[PDB]
């Protein structure tokens, strides 16, 4: 829709998640 | 702590306005490249603009007589509040500023997982921008994902 939002939010959570 | 006088100091300021080489009484790449090319000649293309950021301690649009009267006088920078998110916020923070106006996210997003283009990575940052002042401040960063 616009891009972005919850687009590199989740792209921190990404790494937490797999922090290596 | 310590008032700087504004006597002594607003000389540094007549320089400051000459410095401008216009009278605006704002220093940005515009008149700071002209001598940087013509006297400086070597700053490139990007660096007055490292160097402009460099002095945006403020960053509210170019160099003024008060943030340009600090980072001149003292180059310190202390930090005592980043308690969570600290991590992901120096991983964002990629040229080392605080804000992340597109640089950290071209890099740090396109090495993160996907590809955000030049393209993605401005715009998403224009809308992600919640203030929309010019770039993205943490508060923004910590209020849109944190604060509900
Ligand atoms: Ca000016
Ligand atoms: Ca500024
Ligand atoms: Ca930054
Ligand atoms: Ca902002």
């Amino acid at each position: 829709l616009r891009r972005g939002q919850i687009l590199w939010f989740r792209g921190l959570n990404r790494i937490q998640t797999q922090i290596k | 702590a310590d008032q700087l006088t504004e006597e002594q100091i607003a000389e540094f300021k007549e320089a400051f306005s000459l410095f401008d080489k216009d009278g605006d009484g704002t220093i940005t790449t515009k008149e700071l490249g002209t001598v940087m090319r013509s006297l400086g000649q070597n700053p490139t293309e990007a660096e007055l603009q490292d160097m402009i950021n460099e002095v945006d301690a403020d960053g509210n649009g170019t160099i003024d007589f008060p943030e340009f009267l600090t980072m001149m006088a003292r180059k310190m920078k202390d930090t005592d509040s980043e308690e969570e998110i600290r991590e992901a916020f120096r991983v964002f923070d990629k040229d080392g500023n605080g804000y992340i106006s597109a640089a950290e996210l071209r890099h740090v997003m396109t090495n993160l997982g996907e590809k955000l283009t030049d393209e993605e990575v401005d715009e998403m940052i224009r809308e992600a921008d919640i203030d929309g002042d010019g770039q993205v401040n943490y508060e923004e960063f910590v209020q849109m994902m944190t604060a509900k």
